[PDB]
């Protein structure tokens, strides 16, 4: 869940942010939390879990988990925090690993990376959309063109 | 001539490629895989000649109610949750077979898997069960390959019985599914108490009181998944406490 | 290896490229130190530290070894590489000793004293052993006594017509220095057997001098062995003669 | 077997004008089975349901192993003669020896000569070789029964350090083994040996070859939770106790130093102790599987063996590998281990490892007088149910510098 | 030939992948399986006997 | 130690083993310097490294050790502890320093 | 005042310790300091020269 999250938000949780060039917009707090969700609900209904009493109310304000811990405070001027680290992490690295695969192959995923060019082409002798020889690019400084957006 | 005249018989070479003009990989999670049941969390792609959209029509579609059209700005979101799915789906501990000798009268030997009830899908599995047709581009792969490589190599051969702890036997299988499950079954491994320690435990914290004595036997291929870290229960005994929020109930 | 007699070759010589080598190192005792022996907690586990017995002198597992010791004496041995292409040329096992492998590891407690030595311990670093710098000293007295008539020779040719301006800036056509040299030197000399190998060796040593020909496109250079930096302080500045003089 | 290394020495006569069995007892304890050393034995010996706190004829578990030992090296021996020597009282039902019989039955023409200490040669035995694959468990007997035989004390076990040689293929199915001790470890790891014949080359040797080291280095403390071998390394739940057993956990992170090359020794446990600590045992039975399939490098030299032991073909060398002996007794390990730690700061410097150092030498004062009284208590019978005792082995020189040396060696 | 690198190149190991670039088609499969019993304990009074 | 009136002992004088101890060392003032004293930025955090102060001269903190230094002055003690056994039974304060 | 000079000269060995070995060929330190002043095939003296 943190981990996730934090490549949909500019978090500064300790995660490489791999998938930065597919599209996405900045989520809020109120958004994050709905992704959230999902994530947990997903992780219940897979493991047959069932007791919504188990990791819901996780996302009761500011979901914007970094680092979940607990402290008590003295009277005497002093706190004592407990900042409980997890170890392993094996789903979240196989997470990682499937995400990386997937940066070079999106297809297999029917994600396809690039752009589009329309341009007039009638002829007998042509491959496919899928297949570009050379000239579908342009460029901003070339004669007679112009360039906008 | 499609199929080796055997005599008075017919050999039917069941084609192990895809014979199509187009074939294409797609995602499918646990397509050929007849296991328990299922999760129900399959990731299911359609061919990319229809309407795949679907499949990501999951985060911020709430309110546009667009069946044709995805939110590309929560294209990200979308890809995560699945991705997530085709982890979940494919959590499976992946069981110990029964192997064969290779009965049919091609070239008898080899150590083939019994699949799960009928023996369906099995020029797939196995490539080389495929003998020699023609001069093609199917013919081609099987032409650079070598027919040492499918099926049982080396099972776990000193069980208790018969009870393995793996089989290794190469067969369609993809690689990173695999290693998912591996690591999966790794987590359970490390997991495995031993009734001895729970005898133990259980004892010192009747305070004398009981002993909890538990026979057992010499059984390595036993699976125990219990042991945490006080850390695990720490941050989960936080959630339980966050649960409590001024609510007596 | 370029060809002597070719064309292009500089004769130059400068207060700033003042001929040296290494003609004798420092060894002296209380330089050889470098310091604490290597030692054990008896040689049962991590308990024993009142007790140590030192590595096995044995056939190995001596001292810390010289820093300063092991710079120097790899220097050396580099002095030896300047004539590499000619003692192989000669079968006189020229192999080039690699000093480092017989550096060797050793692991647990250094002191001078046990006393001492039990408060420090120092994991897996480097000794030397008596027997292998035996051996090792063998060789490179050996590898010496083996240039001892090549060393005398190079010395002959360097003065009988000296390049060496020990103030400023000296040039001459080298070719016809080289030309008269032949002209006139002794043929019993090892340096008209030699001269390819002479030459290289002199050029190696002397960066003020260049090869004949080799590229006569470019035959100098401004970039030689590390000889260099020891001539920078041999040479004259603006307030004083020689720093090393003073 | 694929190999020709079909070698068995037998152990010698303490003092005795016999081999040091009970032949009364050795009938007796053919209760539920007939062959020689098989899983068997070992699962009554390390049972699932006791561990029999000195047994009437068995003190110890090693107790059990030195008498098979004397067992087979009376009348296994008969076997390596060209014919099968088979007699005395007790003779080999059939002439792939098996099932034993206490007695010859209808044919006794089977002579036997006198014998002494030999080197049982299973390779001039042609029946043997014929079948080499149902013979195959024999020969796992013979070569650690050899590893009691060529000294005068406990176990010679042979060590292995890989370098990045650990394909992922092995490095995988070494997770596996994640959470299981050696302790129970062994057993199925044993009975492996005796399954078939296999590959040299093999996964197998690889694994076992390397859970020893993990097992070694970690008993001796450079490697540890701060040290490990990729992850990979024993905890010994209760440290430098006594009562330490080895659990194998996955300590992700730090991870030591590719060494030179490759890394080759042999250990010795110089300690009657050995008797009451049963890991160690375990231990040297696993590897001399691995032994069974593999051709054992680096010979040991003479000098290092006591005089009986002396000349022995195979082992004999000169500029080869050494046997260093061990730790010994725990006590020494504890410090080792405990230093580490404190060096590491993993523990406190000053508190827990001198209550267990304490508590340690209790607990030895106890099991060493008890093994050692009952040591004495043999006496005149043709028997000895236990490896003789000895005032000098309670020494604490026994190559211990050596061995904390080589440990340290390991991490780099 | 990438997909199928297990298959077919023999200097190749029977595990191998070729991760994150390609997934493997044909990959040495583990069929693995264990004994999950049921816990049988025998209770007795300790700190009475 | 060991009872010098006993049997075995070697008479072995050798090119090899040519006597010798650490007479003296090396002490001159270019040579003691190794190098850089230790300051501070003036004394407030990190914001000041215009300006420094020399650490405790006053008692402590000085200069960055001689590399050489210490490990010359370290063999030095060296010659001391080879008659430690001696000093200790003269009463002679023998207690190895520890530099 | 032996006990000294074993430890200073390598060239001279304890009395009887262990008439077993009462020599030894690694001594402390020393030795290397002494093969800088041992003369060799070519040479006399390294340090000297």
């Amino acid at each position: 869940a943190r981990s996730a999250v934090a490549q949909c938000q500019d978090a500064g949780f300790l995660v490489p942010r791999p998938l930065d060039a597919l599209r996405q917009f900045d989520v809020t707090s109120a958004a994050a939390a709905e992704i959230m969700h999902a994530v947990n609900d997903a992780f219940k209904t897979a493991f047959d879990l069932d007791g919504a009493l188990l990791d819901g109310l996780a996302l009761y304000g500011d979901p914007r988990i970094a680092d979940l811990s607990a402290a008590y405070l003295q009277y005497g001027g002093n706190v004592v925090r407990e900042h409980v680290p997890p170890g392993p992490s094996h789903i979240h690295r196989a997470l990682q690993q499937v995400e990386s695969t997937f940066m070079a192959e999106m297809n297999l995923f029917n994600v396809a990376r690039g752009n589009l060019y329309l341009v007039q082409t009638a002829t007998n002798g042509n491959w496919s959309p899928m297949a570009p020889v050379a000239a579908p690019p342009f460029v901003r400084g070339g004669p007679n063109v112009r360039v906008v957006g | 001539l499609i199929g080796f005249t055997w005599f008075m018989q017919m050999y039917q070479m069941t084609p192990p490629l895809p014979e199509g003009a187009v074939n294409r990989i797609v995602c499918m999670t646990n397509w050929a895989s007849l296991g328990d049941e299922g999760r129900g969390l399959e990731v299911r792609l359609p061919p990319p000649t229809d309407s795949s959209v679907h499949a990501y029509k999951t985060v911020l579609s709430r309110g546009y109610i667009d069946n044709a059209q995805f939110n590309p700005l929560a294209l990200r979101s979308n890809v995560l949750l699945m991705l997530l799915q085709f982890t979940l789906s494919n959590l499976k501990i992946n069981k110990s077979s029964t192997f064969t000798s290779d009965v049919t009268t091609i070239t008898s030997g080899r150590m083939i898997r019994a699949f799960e009830g009928r023996p369906e899908l099995l020029a797939l599995a196995y490539p080389g069960r495929a003998v020699l047709p023609t001069q093609t581009k199917n013919a081609q792969f099987l032409s650079t390959a070598i027919a040492d490589r499918i099926g049982r190599l080396d099972r776990a051969n000193l069980i208790g019985g018969e009870v393995s702890a793996m089989v290794e036997c190469m067969e369609l299988c993809d690689a990173l599914t695999l290693h998912i499950r591996e690591t999966y079954i790794m987590l359970l491994r490390s997991m495995h108490q031993d009734p001895t320690q729970i005898v133990q435990i259980v004892n010192e914290c009747a305070n004398n009181l009981l002993n909890s004595t538990i026979p057992i036997s010499l059984r390595p291929t036993i699976l125990c998944p219990w042991f945490a870290s006080s850390e695990d229960l720490r941050l989960q005994q936080v959630m339980h406490l966050v649960n409590i929020s001024s609510n007596t109930a | 290896t370029y060809n002597i007699t070719g064309d292009g070759n500089s004769f130059t010589p400068t207060s700033d490229m003042t001929s040296t080598a290494a003609p004798a190192i420092d060894l002296k005792p209380g330089v050889l130190n470098p310091t604490g022996k290597l030692w054990r907690p008896v040689g049962t586990s991590v308990a024993t530290i009142d007790s140590l017995a030192i590595v096995s002198d044995r056939f190995g597992q001596y001292s810390f070894v010289n820093e300063g010791m092991r710079e120097t004496f790899s220097k050396a041995l580099f002095d030896i590489n300047m004539w590499q292409p000619l003692f192989q040329a000669t079968k006189t096992g020229c192999g080039p000793i690699v000093l480092s492998s017989f550096t060797t590891t050793t692991s647990g407690y250094v002191g001078a004293t046990a006393g001492d030595a039990l408060d420090n311990p120092v994991t897996n670093g480097v000794f030397i052993s008596t027997v292998q710098i035996m051996n090792l000293q063998r060789t490179i007295a050996a590898r010496m006594r083996d240039v001892a008539l090549w060393q005398k020779h190079l010395d002959t040719a360097m003065t009988m017509l000296t390049p060496d301006i020990s103030a400023g800036s000296a040039s001459c056509n080298w070719k016809s220095l080289l030309a008269f040299a032949k002209d006139i030197l002794p043929l019993d000399n090892l340096c008209l057997t030699y001269p390819n190998e002479f030459y290289n060796v002199a050029i190696h040593r002397y960066p003020a001098l260049k090869p004949g020909n080799p590229d006569t496109k470019l035959p100098d250079a401004q970039a030689h062995p590390l000889g260099e930096v020891a001539g920078a302080f041999n040479a004259a500045t603006s307030e004083v003669g020689s720093l090393v003089g003073s | 077997m694929a190999q020709r290394q079909f070698f068995g020495l037998t152990y010698n006569f303490y003092g005795q004008p016999a081999p040091l069995f009970d032949l009364n007892d050795l009938q007796e304890l053919a209760g539920c089975y007939a062959r020689p050393w098989t899983s068997r034995f070992s699962h009554l010996a390390i049972s699932t349901g006791s561990l029999p706190v000195w047994s009437a004829r068995y003190p110890s578990v090693a107790s059990r192993n030195i008498v098979v030992n004397t067992l087979l090296g009376a009348h296994l021996n008969p076997f390596a003669g060209g014919q099968i020597t088979s007699h005395q009282g007790i003779t080999w039902r059939d002439p792939v020896l098996s099932s034993l019989a206490p007695v010859p039955a209808i044919q006794p023409p089977p002579v036997w000569a006198v014998a002494e200490n030999v080197l049982l040669d299973s390779n001039n035995y042609p029946t043997y070789v014929l079948n080499l694959s149902s013979m195959w468990p024999i020969n796992q007997d013979v070569h650690i029964m050899t590893m009691w035989a060529l000294s005068d004390q406990g176990p010679i076990y042979h060590l292995e350090v890989p370098v990045d040689p650990m394909p992922a293929a092995t490095t995988a199915a070494l997770m596996a083994y994640t959470g299981v001790p050696i302790a129970h470890l062994a057993q199925t790891a044993y009975r492996f040996a005796g399954q078939l014949p296999q590959s040299p080359d093999s996964t197998m040797v690889s694994t076992i070859r390397w859970l020893s080291a993990i097992w070694f280095g970690s008993l001796t403390g450079r490697l540890n939770r701060s040290r490990t071998c990729n992850g990979f390394y024993f905890e010994f739940a209760k440290p430098a106790l006594n009562p330490d057993q080895a659990v194998l956990k996955w300590n992700d992170g730090a991870r030591a130093a590719p060494p030179a090359a490759a890394q080759s020794s042999y250990i010795r446990c110089i300690s009657p102790h050995w008797q009451h600590q049963i890991v160690e045992v375990a231990g040297a039975l696993m590897s001399q599987s691995v032994t069974a399939v593999t051709g054992l490098p680096a010979l040991i030299d003479e000098a290092t063996l006591p005089a009986w032991s002396q000349g022995v073909a195979n082992l004999t060398g000169n500029g080869q590998g050494v046997v260093p002996c061990l730790d010994y007794n725990p006590v020494p390990m504890a410090a080792a281990r405990h230093l580490q730690w404190r060096q590491d700061g993993l523990i406190t410097a000053a508190q827990e490892a001198q209550l267990n150092n304490d508590y340690t030498a209790y607990a030895l004062t106890i099991e060493r007088h008890l093994t050692a009284m009952l040591v004495a208590n043999p006496i005149a019978a043709g028997r000895m149910p236990i490896q003789p005792f000895n005032a000098a082995d309670f020494g604490q020189a026994g190559q211990t510098a050596a061995a904390v040396a080589l440990a340290q060696a390991m991490f780099v | 030939p990438l997909r199928w690198p297990g298959l077919v190149d023999p200097n190749y190991r029977v595990g191998t992948n070729d991760l994150p670039n390609r997934i493997t088609l044909y990959n040495s499969l583990y069929r693995y399986n264990f004994t999950y019993p049921t816990l049988d304990g025998i209770m007795y009074v300790r700190s009475a006997t």
